[PDB]
């Protein structure tokens, strides 16, 4: 039994066969957790400000015996609030201050300090504080930073083969990507040669790095290569062979294994021969001599007598070499194997290519490649090389990079340094060689286990560290200079650089941007968006065909559907419902553990790596009561290959069908009946919705709408409240019960609604109350309803009656016919708020004042303007009427007898000012909602600016006096209680306080003393109230600061009511959209048998071409709900008994298969019955899961109870000819929504306006009455038509030909219709530009 | 300096950028060097400033070629003189008719149900602004505007007489329209403007196919011809009434495919026999009886007298009375038919290709005006009957064959047998995979056959024979057969088993998708289905640009051609033969 | 429509030539492009005569 | 443009406004369609003078 006091008013019917196990999470933890942990005081330094400090904080002078340290950082409290910052337009940030410590040591003492300055902290800027809704108030405006997805730092063994080779061969390169520092990569040549490349520059020899890494040739050869003994003594030439160690190479001749011949001459080696030569112990066997020649010597040797470099390394053996080396050097020689069948040198080939064999010679080459000039001096090259990769302070990639490194190298250890190591590169090269020879599988860039996301916390920390190191450099400079001083710790500590850097990172960034405020769903999914571009990932939308392809590992991590259809397709994705971030950078997917068939309810989060190991079943499976399965074989995925498996093979279980779906797609019913593309466009355009005046609850639901509305933070919810005392249109106060009440507080919770506020999309946001009065409200219950919301459910759109029938071509392809009733019903009516602002801009000639004394204007225009020049609140305006009368002072003139005479006649103007008043742009009409004025301190004109301050102060005193009154009432009740039984009737206390007769002495020992104590309690409370009101007043009228050029700022907001009309972009929820083409009257449209006409006529041919069965299902459920609502409304009209309606609605609820158990008359009392019915008196709220919705038969019985035909087709009669139609038409009630693409905004045209200074062309894209632009492809089409005169008209009359435009205008006025070409000024500009170069050009005759 | 305006950003600072900063640098460098040149500087120093001056000059000419000079606080380099010449932001840029248009901009597209082809619906909001100079001229001519300022004041006040004179001016004046993306010459057409109180224009539906519009969110531009010769070119060459056939291959561009086709198919049909089967009349009475009572368009075995007109005589037609039986709809449309065309040709199911041939033959024989007005009346009747027909759709329209489950059982049994014989070791992985593919393909084919058999002409109706399997009346079936909307492949995805749709990159999954949207879909099936849609969307988006680039290259390379000669008087040419390769001829010498 | 000029006493070459696909100065003097670029920066000191 | 401009400057050639793009850039009737007859008359006149 569910109470759901806030929801018990109206309960939506669900149809979920599977039972809910895990609830939907807060769905916004990712946005807030990163910020919280970044600003969190952690006991250990692992991230956030702590690690950013401990990175490079200790500052030491250049042998100055001085040091700089800190204790801890303290964040200052915000000066203003969210609403305060919004109104002021300031950025909501947080001050920061850290206690420091400067310690100096005198000379001639090892670490012997003499003084400390660990007594003064310093201040460093403000950190932009993040809101309660995962947002920021930067410059008053609200913006969202989208999380960035990129490849995790680590090593990548990529093939990079195919057609890109252009040689019919495969490639094998390795790439390492540090989180910071240069990029070191190694490419493979088609000549079987590796090459070192850094930062995509000129390649380098593979082995030059090893020589630079103090490695001799013999060391490298003995390490990477295996050497056979080659023990040839007394010219026996007897070779040690292990057939198991190496085999597969045919034997030519003279082959024996332990005496008798085991492998015949000219016969291929066989596994039998290998087996017998391994089983039979084989010693050094005489071989033919040519085997020496092909083999290469391992190490550079010397003769026994003389130490020459005879038989130097990387040299094949020679027969003439052979005898002399045998007689001089030795008899047994280290050599190689070079089993090209399974191996390949690939380095010994490159070894001879290397021109430098000394470490110094190799070290100069890398510096030369880095620096083309300024050759090193045995000091620059080594320092540069060490700082390049072996530097902790300059490479320092990450711990996650080391973890990925070890994981790729199968190392149990996961903790390492940020620097590299020689053995690391050695094993990387060896692994590359093994892979090239064949040892395993290649990596996968698109695999989600190889790519990680980034949150705002990590990037904020990176920005802070970048700003911090720059300042620390100057700090070290100032410590090394003039160190002999005991000044305060502010010698080089500047907050300006760090503050500017953090502001720029927050302010202007590719990832930083405003959110779409039109829809709460749009906001919440915008905060759940994921990208790959920006400072990393992908630099541009180009260079990718499969990167945007759907990897199989996107199963339960991101939505495979929610993505834009623009050129950024496949680059922006939304998280799944239950997706959670990994510890470092990845995503985790919860799953239910399956043990020996039964499924354990415990959840486990898995990555792309773990998921590919175990066995995970599909949610579309039958479960027994005990956790067993109806069928032994169930389809499961192991390594991306779904197939049936026995119940003993499954290892894990899904959570829900929505685990693969994002929030936006989850809200569309019957996804399994609609095309993927259709769902894609529907979800995309759903974000483009706009709320109307009356938000209407959808009748068909998915359940997640309630969670979306509550977690959106757009409405008001109840926190620790017990009962509502007073309700206002914008003010809400709830009295919490003593159970959830802690002492020391009054015990009242006030909430003020948002009323008609402009959004980032210039829309209107308003929060409507829900409860009536005196209603016991529980914690977590919604209190108000914002835009596109209804009773805690996101209600964006209206449920409109529709039909699928071609009506005279008005639904030809994508044209939508609308009802005059809807216009009369005012459905889809939109309200838009526009902002206009003005500034004074004090000049050299003088200040600019707003005194409403505008010359050369009539009093009629001035009628609507107030004394200071503003328009009265609530007034209406059309066209270009003046808003605020501002004037610009003019420089004085001489005596000017004409001007002197005019002033002696007219005066009060003397041409001292110019009309700089503020007026409406043309083609704009509306009314003013409110005005705002901002004046900087130091100027106190304030003609009528006191009114808004007075209103604010009245609001503050009103909502501050209430808690004081409540506490006073409690204290006075206490004092009335204490005078009881003291001989004092309550009548005296009721008449006057009198301080209870000023301690008359009811007890004379405690009554006097308790009365006194409570008297100072009252006095202290009075003082606290006075202090609070004074402080708030100071915070209100303190004034603001503006730009230095600006003097004062005035802002005005206006309301516009836009009504539906032909040309509006109208759409549904199934990837279906249309345009309004006609407002048909009600009478023309067809009507049913009962005379109720349809509302919307829609084309029935769209579905077959686009697979939109979900639309028809929506129609059938619409009839179900409409029949139920009409029946219950009729029952209500009849004024029947409670029991009949109760049993009727219980029947309406308990029906269907086993989905959910809920019964009335046990939880809901009588007094809830009529209100619950009146809630759902116009329809049945029905919820349908994403992939567990109702069935066709089910909706058939639904329609049966509705007294409706199961077919869904109903006869209609023409509204025009009054004739019955054959082929009865299915009708529908569609939860249709209006989009932002409204015709009044697209309304644009021009005849002739101002032109550009350059090229003398008209403005363009509607920028102050612009004009449309022509194109080259258009004139190609025109030339194919070949209307040359039209082309000349375009090029001359409507173009930059200044002398031609006026001529043509005068001709048209005179009706001449003659065209005078002239010659375009753009050509003149081109000619001048060519002549600006040293180029001769001229036009001949 | 005029071509390089100061462009004050804040008003306080002009900040002349990308044009004068290079100039300033070079100027001060040259001044310093020339002043130093008179002071006998050391050779190294003066050579250094000479090198720096040469570098500055080169960057001023071509910054991108050598070195890198950036703007203040922006890593973006400066726009040099070549930069404003070549590239996508030079002067070879939108100066070749890429300039802005004074009289055009951002109109919205709606449906022109009425307002026949030689017209266009120009909302009054569009008017009274574009033709404003014409309004001023007419007002001055009519004596109602003594002064220009008075005319402007009256126009801004929007008087009724202003509307009257606007209507007078617009009456005999053509206008042209242009779809912004067009791949052919026919993207621009001229129409007669008509004022309707609204905000969006009504394009005639038949022309929308040429415009490639689809009535979704779309924008339109309008251009007004001013000179008389411009209007003459508009009415003789830009006019829709002249552009009927395709200039690419020769097919008639104007070809209805929407509700008109299905309405035509429906009006000309017969279940078995409607009310009044045996009635015989003249043919004008057909509508008389259908509208009132006694007859329905589905009536069969109806004879009438048809006076066919045939142009057998040279340039002359003769009448011919005929008494063939037909249906109600054909007799009704016969009045719409002009004289020249015969009746036996239109005595059929009258599908989409049928009406295409109707238009082709009517234009070929009669001419331009008759076929134009005939098409107008045809589309009028098509809308009238489509509204009349109703033509509903419902979950009961499509039928899932019952044998589908048995076919699935047999296919899965065969799959199990293949798996068993594979585990037996006689079959390899590739052979078994190919066999499974073939088995599933055969199952798909038989399912398609079964659903078509369920949907084809299998519908017994009461009659003296009581067994009359005539064409069913499934709306999907009519729209697929007539070809107005839908195809066999699409309906295969709707009633029966979906298919393979298995292509991650190039491979094919062994297990196909066995369902249809009517019965919902599996989570796994829906997940695996989206790959093809994603690939198709990506292909479209990435190939639009490639197609545009190819078209631009083609038009650039093939611009110089023009007809300046009549005859070459040459006997050299090309032998032309039919293409005969493979199984048969792919196209005749026709 | 009016021009302004600068004397530029020091000699100066044109980057458009001797830098495109054909080296105009190189094609005229039969002189390698690399050496031309080197002497264009006062660091090659080619002989005159 | 840059390479083409350098080549044309080196050659010192002319346009003669024969190409349709030349008429487009200049802003005069193209020798095609309606403008074909006018351009033919102009060419005949220029042949005479």
């Amino acid at each position: 039994m569910v109470y759901s006091y806030t929801e018990k008013k109206r309960i939506r019917k669900d149809f979920g066969k599977r039972p809910q196990v895990l609830d939907v999470p807060y769905l916004l933890s990712i946005q807030l957790d990163s910020f919280q942990k970044f600003i969190e005081q952690d006991p250990e330094g692992q991230y956030g400000l702590e690690a950013a400090f401990r990175s490079v904080f200790p500052i030491q002078s250049y042998s100055g015996n001085s040091e700089l340290q800190y204790v801890s950082y303290r964040l200052g409290e915000p000066v203003f609030d969210v609403q305060e910052c919004q109104i002021r337009g300031v950025t909501y940030s947080a001050p920061l201050r850290v206690k420091l410590r400067l310690v100096i040591y005198e000379r001639e003492a090892p670490e012997g300090t003499v003084k400390d300055i660990k007594e003064q902290e310093v201040y460093m800027g403000e950190i932009p504080l993040m809101t309660d809704n995962g947002t920021f108030v930067i410059n008053g405006t609200e913006r969202v930073i989208v999380s960035q997805l990129h490849r995790s730092p680590g090593v990548f063994f990529d093939s990079d083969k195919g057609k890109t080779h252009s040689s019919g061969k495969v490639l094998y390169n390795a790439r390492i990507i540090p989180y910071r520092g240069s990029w070191l990569d190694f490419e493979f040549d088609p000549k079987d040669n590796l090459f070192v490349r850094i930062d995509r520059r000129r390649k380098l020899p593979a082995t030059i790095i090893l020589r630079a890494l103090n490695y001799t040739t013999e060391q490298i050869l003995d390490l990477f290569f295996e050497k056979v003994i080659f023990e040839i003594r007394d010219n026996k030439l007897q070779m040690e062979l292990v057939p198991e160690r190496l085999r597969g190479e045919t034997a030519s001749f003279d082959i024996e294994a332990n005496g008798k011949v085991y492998v015949e001459k000219g016969r291929r080696i066989t596994a039998r021969h290998i087996r017998q030569l391994e089983k039979d112990d084989v010693k050094l066997i005489e071989v033919p001599v040519e085997y020496i020649a092909g083999k290469v010597v391992a190490k550079d040797y010397i003769d026994e007598s003389t130490g020459e470099l005879i038989c130097a390394a990387n040299m094949e053996l020679s027969l003439d070499l052979l005898a002399k080396l045998s007689q001089s050097g030795h008899k047994r020689i280290e050599t190689l194997f070079t089993n090209d069948l399974d191996h390949g040198p690939y380095i010994s080939e490159t070894l001879r290519v290397d021109p430098t064999n000394d470490r110094l010679s190799a070290l100069v080459e890398i510096y030369r490649m880095m620096r083309p000039g300024e050759p090193p001096t045995r000091e620059a090259a080594e320092s540069l090389f060490e700082n390049l990769f072996f530097s902790e302070d300059r490479y320092d990639l990450s711990a996650v990079g080391r973890m990925k490194f070890n994981r790729s190298l199968l190392r149990e250890e996961i903790e390492g340094s940020g620097i590299l190591s020689k053995d690391d590169i050695i094993d990387v090269m060896k692994k590359l060689i093994d892979i090239r020879n064949g040892k395993g599988e290649v990596d996968d860039i698109d695999h989600l286990g190889n790519r990680r996301i980034r949150s705002v916390g990590e990037m904020a920390e990176n920005q802070f560290r970048v700003g911090l190191v720059r300042v620390e450099r100057a700090v070290k400079e100032r410590l090394s200079l003039g160190d002999l001083d005991t000044l305060m710790p502010q010698d080089m500590i500047n907050a300006k650089p760090i503050s500017a850097a953090v502001k720029e990172f927050f302010g202007s960034s590719q990832l930083s941007q405003f959110m779409d405020q039109n829809n709460p769903l749009s906001e919440i999914t915008h905060k759940r968006r994921i990208s790959a571009l920006g400072p990393g990932g992908l630099t541009r939308e180009r260079a990718g065909f499969e990167v945007r392809d759907v990897h199989p590992t996107h199963y339960g991590r991101v939505c495979p559907i929610e993505t834009p259809e623009g050129p950024n397709i496949g680059l922006i994705n939304s998280l799944s419902v239950y997706a959670q971030t990994n510890e470092y950078g990845f995503l985790e997917t919860p799953y239910r553990k399956v043990t020996d068939g039964v499924v354990t309810d415990e959840i486990h989060y898995l990555s792309a790596i773990e998921e590919g190991n175990y066995v995970i079943a599909q949610a579309n499976s039958n479960l027994d009561e005990e956790g067993h399965f109806v069928e032994d074989l169930v389809t499961c995925r192991s390594k991306g290959e779904s197939s049936l498996f026995s119940r003993d093979q499954v290892d894990y279980m899904d959570v829900s069908t929505q685990q693969v779906v994002s929030v936006g797609a989850s809200l569309i019913p019957f996804l399994e009946h609609d095309d993927a593309n259709r769902a894609l466009m529907g979800a995309n355009m759903q974000r483009q919705a706009v709320p109307t005046l009356r938000a209407d609850k959808p009748l068909v639901g998915t359940g997640m709408e309630r969670a979306v509305a509550v977690d959106s933070g757009v409405t008001a919810v109840a926190k620790r409240g017990g009962v509502v005392q007073y309700v206002d249109a914008s003010r809400i106060v709830i009295k919490v019960n003593e159970d959830e009440m802690y002492p020391g507080e009054a015990g009242i919770d006030i909430y003020n609604l948002t009323k008609y506020t402009r959004s980032n999309q210039n829309t209107c946001i308003n929060q409507m109350p829900c409860v009536s009065l005196g209603e016991p409200v529980e914690r977590g219950d919604v209190l108000a309803d914002g835009p596109s919301t209804d009773l805690g459910e996101l209600a964006l759109g209206q449920n409109m009656r529709v039909a699928f029938m071609p009506w005279n071509g008005y639904n030809f392809e994508d044209s939508i016919l609308v009802s005059e009733r809807v216009v009369q019903e005012d459905r889809f009516t939109t309200i838009h708020i526009q902002e206009l602002a003005c500034v004074s801009r004090d000049t050299k000639l003088g200040p600019e004042e707003i005194t409403a004394d505008i010359p050369n204007v009539g009093e009629a225009a001035l009628s609507k303007l107030d004394e200071s020049g503003i328009v009265y609140i609530g007034a209406e305006v059309t066209g270009g009427d003046i808003l605020v009368g501002k004037v610009t002072p003019k420089g004085e003139t001489q005596l000017t007898p004409e001007e002197k005479l005019l002033r002696a006649i007219f005066g009060e103007k003397a041409s001292d000012v110019k009309d700089s008043s503020l007026r409406v742009p043309n083609g704009v009409s509306g009314t003013v909602i409110d005005v705002q004025v901002f004046t900087r301190d130091g100027v106190e004109k304030d003609k009528r600016a006191l009114e808004i301050e007075e209103m604010q102060l009245k609001q503050a005193k009103k909502d501050l006096s209430e808690e004081l009154q409540i506490l006073e009432a409690g204290l006075f009740s206490r004092i009335r209680a204490v005078l009881v039984a003291g001989g004092v009737e309550a009548e005296k206390l009721d008449k006057l306080p009198r301080d209870r007769w000023l301690e008359l002495g009811l007890t004379d020992e405690e009554k006097q003393n308790q009365l006194e104590q409570l008297a100072e309690q009252y006095d202290e409370l009075k003082h606290e109230f006075e202090k609070k009101l004074e402080a708030k007043r100071r915070k209100i009228t303190q004034g603001d600061d503006l730009a230095p050029g600006v003097l004062k700022i005035v802002k005005v907001y206006l309301a516009v009511k836009r009504r539906i009309q032909p040309g509006d972009k109208m759409a549904g929820r199934h990837g279906n959209k249309g345009v309004i083409s006609k407002i048909n009257p009600i009478e023309d449209m067809p009507y049913d048998e009962n005379g109720t006409p349809v509302d919307i006529v829609l084309n029935p041919l769209g579905v077959p071409s686009r697979m939109n069965i979900g639309q028809i299902l929506e129609t059938h459920l619409g009839m179900a709900a409409k029949g139920i609502g009409d029946k219950i409304n009729a029952m209500l009209k009849q004024q029947q008994e409670v029991a009949k309606l109760r049993e009727f609605i219980q029947r309406a609820y308990d029906l269907g298969a086993d989905v959910r158990q809920k019964v009335d008359l046990s939880t809901f009392s009588d007094e809830e019955v009529m209100r619950l019915a009146e809630n759902l008196r116009k329809g049945m709220p029905i919820a349908t899961p994403v992939f567990d919705g109702a069935k066709e038969a089910e909706i058939k019985e639904l329609l049966k109870l509705g007294d409706l035909p199961t077919s869904g087709q109903i006869r209609l009669y023409d509204g025009r000819t009054g004739e019955q139609f054959e082929r009865p038409v299915t009708v529908g009630y569609m939860y249709m929504l209006k989009l932002n693409h409204l015709v009044d905004d697209k309304m644009h045209a021009r005849s002739t306006g101002s032109y550009s200074l350059v090229t003398q062309q008209p403005l363009g894209g509607k920028a102050q009455f612009g004009g449309q632009r022509f194109g080259e492809m258009e004139v190609w089409a025109l030339e194919a038509y070949g209307a040359a005169y039209t082309l000349q008209e375009m090029l001359t009359v409507k173009s930059d030909d200044v002398n031609g435009r006026t001529k043509m205008y005068k001709n048209i006025v005179d009706g001449n219709h003659q065209m005078e070409p002239g010659m375009p000024e753009s050509f003149n500009v081109l000619l001048k530009e060519i002549r600006s170069l040293g180029i001769n050009i001229e036009l001949e005759d | 300096p005029d071509l390089r305006p100061l462009v004050p950003l804040d008003g306080g600072r002009f900040a002349t950028s990308d044009l004068n900063d290079l100039y300033r640098r070079v100027i001060n460098r040259n001044n310093r060097l020339k002043r130093l040149l008179d002071l006998a500087a050391p050779d190294i120093i003066v050579r250094n400033e000479k090198r720096m001056l040469q570098e500055a000059v080169d960057a001023l000419l071509d910054n991108g070629r050598r070195g890198r000079a950036i703007t203040g606080s922006n890593k973006r380099p400066l726009k040099s003189l070549a930069d404003m010449i070549k590239g996508k932001q030079g002067r070879f840029r939108q100066n070749l008719l890429g300039k802005r248009v004074d009289y055009s901009g951002r109109s919205v597209i709606t449906v022109g149900p009425y307002l026949r082809l030689h017209q266009c619906g120009l909302p009054k909001k569009m008017a009274l602004e574009l033709f404003k100079p014409f309004i001023y001229g007419k007002l001055e001519l009519r004596g109602l505007a003594t002064t220009i300022k008075a005319a402007k004041k009256m126009v801004e006040r929007e008087e009724a007489v202003v509307w009257d004179i606007l209507d007078e001016v617009i009456r005999e004046h053509p206008v042209l329209l242009n779809r912004a993306p067009t791949l052919h010459r026919l993207g621009i057409q001229a129409f007669e403007p008509v004022l309707i109180e609204g905000k969006a224009i009504q394009l005639h539906p038949l022309v929308c196919a040429a415009y490639n519009a689809d009535f979704d969110g779309d924008q339109m531009a309008v251009h007004v011809p001013l000179t008389l010769e411009a209007q003459l070119e508009a009415r003789a060459l830009m006019m829709s009434t002249n552009n009927i056939l395709s200039p690419a291959n020769g097919e008639p561009i104007i070809v209805p495919s929407q509700d008109v086709v299905l309405g035509l198919y429906y009006m000309t049909r017969d279940c078995v026999n409607a009310k009044g089967e045996g009635m015989v009349l003249t043919g004008p009475k057909e509508a008389e009886r259908l509208y009132r009572s006694g007859l329905a368009s589905l009536h069969a075995r109806v004879k009438v007298r048809i006076t066919e007109y045939e142009k057998d005589a040279n340039g002359e037609l003769v009448a011919k009375t005929s008494l063939k039986d037909t249906t109600v709809g054909r007799a009704i449309l016969w009045m719409i038919v002009p004289k020249g065309l015969p009746y036996s040709i239109v005595n059929q199911a009258l599908g989409k290709k049928a009406i295409s041939k109707m238009l082709n033959t009517c234009y070929r024989i009669l001419g331009l005006k008759p076929t134009v007005i005939f098409a107008d009346q045809i589309m009028y009747t098509g809308f009238a009957y489509a509204a009349r027909s109703g033509a509903s759709v419902g979950i009961d329209d499509m039928v899932i064959p019952e044998k589908k489950h048995e076919i699935i059982s047999e296919a899965e049994a065969e799959v199990a047998e293949i798996q068993e014989q594979f585990q037996s070791g006689l079959v390899t992985a590739g052979e078994r995979y190919n066999k499974v593919i073939d088995i599933w393909a055969a199952a798909n084919d038989r399912v398609s056959k079964a659903m078509m058999d369920n949907l084809q002409t299998e519908t017994v109706i009461n009659r003296d024979g009581q067994e009359e399997k005539q064409v069913s009346f499934n709306s999907i079936y009519m729209m697929a057969d007539s070809g107005a909307r839908g195809s066999a492949a699409q309906i295969r995805q709707l009633a029966g088993m979906r298919g393979l749709m298995a292509k991650p990159d190039g491979s094919i999954i062994e297990t196909p998708i066995t369902a249809n949207f009517r019965e919902g879909l599996n989570v796994l099936q829906y997940f695996i289905s989206t790959h093809g849609a994603r690939k198709g969307l990506a292909d479209t988006a990435l190939k639009t640009a490639n197609s545009g680039y190819l078209t631009r290259r083609l038009v650039d390379v093939a611009q110089d051609l023009v007809v300046t000669e009549d005859d070459c008087g040459t006997h050299e040419g090309i032998m032309m033969t039919p293409v005969i390769e493979g199984g048969d001829v792919k196209e005749p010498l026709r | 429509e009016r021009m302004g000029h600068i004397e530029l006493a020091s000699p100066t070459a044109h980057i458009w030539f001797l830098k495109s696909l054909p080296s105009r100065i190189g094609l005229l003097l039969d002189m390698p492009l690399r050496d031309i670029e080197r002497v264009l920066y006062f660091e090659s000191y080619v002989v005159i005569e | 443009t840059t390479r083409v401009l350098t080549e044309a400057a080196v050659a010192g050639k002319r346009d003669e406004l024969r190409g349709l793009k030349e008429n487009v850039i200049v802003g005069r009737l193209i020798p095609a369609g309606t403008g074909y007859a006018y351009h033919q008359d102009r060419m005949r006149r220029r042949a005479a003078g």
